[PDB]
C-alpha cells in the first residue's frame, strides 16, 4: 500500500 | 545526479533548518521522517506498509531541500525505521527511474 | 525505459512461470513477493518495514525477468501487501535514480  | 543502487540511496536533506539523512524511496507514496519537531499545524494520519500501520503527524507545505534540489510538500513524522523521501517529493525534484 | 514517479512504479515481472505486477522499490534491500507456492528449498527470515516485521520464506538463485531484463537472485515470499522489487535485483537490470 502506501509506504514500502 | 545519477545514483546507482549497490548501496542504499541515502542523501542529505535540509528541513526546518536542520540537516538529516534520508533514503530515496520509490516504493513510498509519501515522505516519512523519524520523530522530530516541525513548525506549524499538523493533523493525525495513519499510513501502512510491510509490518502494518503506524500513526503519524502530517505537516503540509513544508520546504525540504534534497541533495540541493528544492521541494515544498507534505512531510509525515512518526516511528519510521528510517527517514524516507517518497514520491510526493521525488516528483518535485524531477527524479525518475531509468534502466 | 524511463519511469516517472507521478504514480506507483509498477511493472510486469516474470517469476516461477507467472507474470505479476511489481513495484520498483529503491527503498527495499530485498525483493519480496506476495504469497505464492514456489518450489525449491527455502530458509525462514524476518524483514522489517514501516509498521514492523513479517515472516518470509527466502529462496535463492531464482530467475526473475523485469520488463524484459533478466535477473536472478534471492526472492522473499510472504504476507507483503505488494510485490516489491528491491535493490538486489534492481542493480542487476542497471536501474538508476536520476534527477
Amino acid at each position: 500500500r502506501k509506504i514500502l | 545526479p545519477q545514483i546507482t543502487l549497490w548501496k542504499r540511496p541515502l542523501v542529505t536533506i535540509r528541513i526546518g533548518g536542520q540537516l538529516k539523512e534520508a533514503l530515496l524511496d520509490t516504493g513510498a507514496d509519501d515522505t516519512v521522517l523519524e520523530e522530530m519537531n516541525l513548525p506549524g499545524k499538523w493533523k493525525p494520519k495513519m499510513i501502512g506498509g510491510i509490518g502494518g500501520f503506524i500513526k503519524v503527524r502530517q505537516y503540509d507545505q513544508i520546504p525540504v531541500e534534497i541533495c540541493g534540489h528544492k521541494a515544498i510538500g507534505t512531510v509525515l513524522v512518526g516511528p519510521t525505521p528510517v527517514n524516507i523521501i517518497g514520491r510526493n517529493l521525488l516528483t518535485q525534484i524531477g527524479c525518475t527511474l531509468n534502466f
